[PDB]
């Protein structure tokens, strides 16, 4: 919104792990999908820090499914890059793309392969 | 009227002074408008199977022992004029020069089918020219020459002092091979020799200390005025601009001044080229270097000069623009303020490391201070540069450093210890030209230990 410092507060609480501040700020009409200079999204912050509670808080908050940073990466791509499996399943239940690739031109499969997490790849390989 | 055409010609010449031919003649039709407004937004590429050559003076320090700092300018101008002239007669694309070193590339804008032959012919012509000058003016100097072939990615980085350049491991290989070469002969690699057609002096040159050989031879006028003057400030500083207008060339010497080198250390392993080109990694490098550039805008950053960008490195100096002497000020605060400038450089790289996902970027920084000289090289082309013992000392001592540590010289250690900053003694490392030198680190057990 106008003067989206509420975005800064929500993002800082998102990667800080402070949930009560997130509730307080959303009570103030803050934007659900506020973005920073590089294009990060709070769901990508959750993938960074692996907070399933905040994942579900953002899901009930109404976050987008294919958020892309300046590197054009979906949150599923970031998750496969890090390797939080349960977040990967709870994200793919919502119906995200399977065959996408960012500006780096790679699908999440070989990415999860190189990051050293076979679980993401074996879960994703069964899609249709 | 005609002054507009005069400044148009000046601006076009100044574009080609810092940035190559084909890209320039393509960018003046405003293929990209963001590029045009940046000239007040560009592209990067990566090409395979090209040739690169380096050449260094032998005994470069010795010829600069007790001179007048003016003979050096003249002789360098003569040598480099002959060299780049020979470049036009042999159709090879220059890149830049690093003090005592001159290097070029073959077929960089568009591939050429006989790049290797042109490059070796350049080597032979370099040998002929240097021997002719040696016999004429009677100074025994030599050129260590090295060549390599492979793949390299080309682009322009930064927004201040930006210059077209190329990057890959092949540059490091060629530099090291020239370091392993012998005077008077060209030190080649088998990668170059796979298509050599053996029309030359085949020898196997190996080190006396990896498939290598040695060959011994055989109303726009105000807008255009602003554009052109901005470009002039981009290539050369203000003091030289005002001193030059009443003369032909430039040269100056300072008995004392600082210098810092700073390079990203863990950037090498981040070269995954699974994507075609890997240009996004270098876009990120562009972002970081642009952050460094915008750092310069601070008001207290007036006495600090970014000399150039070396590959992915960063070279800065100070203590030279302060030509006006005021007795109510201490003439030794320039080194201090540059030391803080380094500190905020480290802080900014730390912040960027925090803000980027799943990678840490560490830096090595080396500090030195002492005498040096500054000058201008080209004509119809331009380049500002500095020379001296201190610059090579700083480059050496920075390479024998540790990441996230401010490696500092012993005399600079002396001048800085009494003013407050805290350091721990690291050790003593051999330096060519000066023997043993002591090393100190500004971080004080900042790690777990």
């Amino acid at each position: 919104h106008h003067g989206s410092d509420l975005g800064k507060k929500l993002l800082e609480a998102a990667r800080a792990g402070q949930d009560d501040e997130v509730r307080i700020l959303m009570a103030n009409g803050a934007d659900v999908n506020a973005t920073d200079d590089y294009g990060h999204t709070p769901l990508h912050l959750a993938a960074w820090f692996g907070h399933l509670e905040i994942v579900e808080v953002l899901l009930k908050a109404g976050a987008d499914v294919n958020a892309a940073d300046w590197l054009g990466d979906t949150p599923l791509h970031l998750a496969a890059r890090i390797g939080h499996l349960e977040i990967v399943e709870v994200l793919l239940k919502h119906g995200a793309d399977v065959n996408a690739q960012d500006k780096f031109g790679k699908t999440p499969f070989d990415l999860a392969i190189d990051n050293g997490n076979e679980d993401i790849a074996e879960v994703l390989q069964k899609a249709a | 009227g005609k002054d507009l055409e005069v400044e148009k010609a000046l601006k076009e010449r100044m574009i080609h002074s810092v940035m190559p031919r084909i890209i320039a003649d393509d960018l003046m039709k405003q293929g990209d408008e963001e590029s045009e407004n940046s000239v007040k937004p560009f592209k990067m590429q990566q090409i395979e199977e090209v040739s690169i050559l380096f050449a260094d003076i032998v005994g470069f320090t010795k010829m600069s022992a007790n001179k007048s700092a003016h003979a050096l300018v003249g002789l360098l101008n003569d040598l480099f004029g002959r060299f780049d002239r020979l470049c036009e007669e042999t159709k090879c694309e220059k890149i830049s020069t690093l003090g005592d070193c001159y290097y070029c590339v073959a077929g960089c804008p568009e591939p050429r089918a006989d790049h290797a032959y042109c490059c070796i012919e350049m080597g032979l012509g370099m040998i002929r020219a240097i021997e002719q000058f040696c016999q004429e003016k009677k100074e025994m100097v030599n050129m260590r020459v090295g060549v390599h072939t492979g793949t390299v990615l080309c682009g322009i980085l930064g927004m201040r002092r930006f210059k077209f350049d190329v990057w890959s491991n092949d540059v490091n290989l060629a530099n090291l091979m020239e370091q392993l070469g012998v005077a008077g002969k060209v030190h080649i690699s088998e990668a170059t020799a796979k298509y050599l057609d053996d029309r030359y002096e085949m020898e196997d040159g190996k080190v006396t200390e990896l498939k290598t050989y040695l060959i011994a031879g055989q109303t726009k006028i105000q807008s255009m005025r602003d554009q052109a003057d901005w470009l002039l400030r981009n290539i050369i500083p203000y003091h030289v601009a005002e001193q030059l207008k009443v003369s032909q060339t430039y040269s100056k010497n300072h008995d004392s001044g600082g210098v810092i080198f700073a390079s990203i250390v863990n950037f090498s392993e981040f070269y995954e080229e699974n994507y075609e080109g890997g240009k996004e990694c270098y876009r990120v490098l562009n972002e970081l270097i642009g952050d460094f550039d915008e750092l310069l805008s601070k008001p207290d950053y007036s006495s600090i000069e970014k000399i150039k960008t070396i590959g992915a490195t960063y070279m800065a100096a100070s203590g030279l623009n302060a030509t006006q002497c005021r007795d109510g000020s201490h003439p030794q605060e320039h080194l201090q303020i540059l030391f803080e400038f380094a500190k905020e450089m480290m802080r900014v790289v730390d912040d960027f490391n925090n803000n980027m996902l799943w990678f840490n970027f560490k830096l090595r920084v080396g500090f030195n201070h002492g005498p040096l000289t500054a000058g201008v090289i080209g004509t119809t082309k331009l380049l500002y540069d500095i020379w001296g013992d201190t610059v090579n000392i700083a480059s050496r001592m920075d390479t024998t450093g540790v990441e996230c540590r401010i490696q500092v010289s012993e005399e600079s250690y002396r001048v800085l210890s009494k003013m407050g900053y805290e350091f721990d003694y690291r050790g003593t490392v051999n330096v060519k030209g000066k023997g043993q030198m002591k090393t100190y680190l500004y971080p004080k057990c900042t790690d777990s230990g």
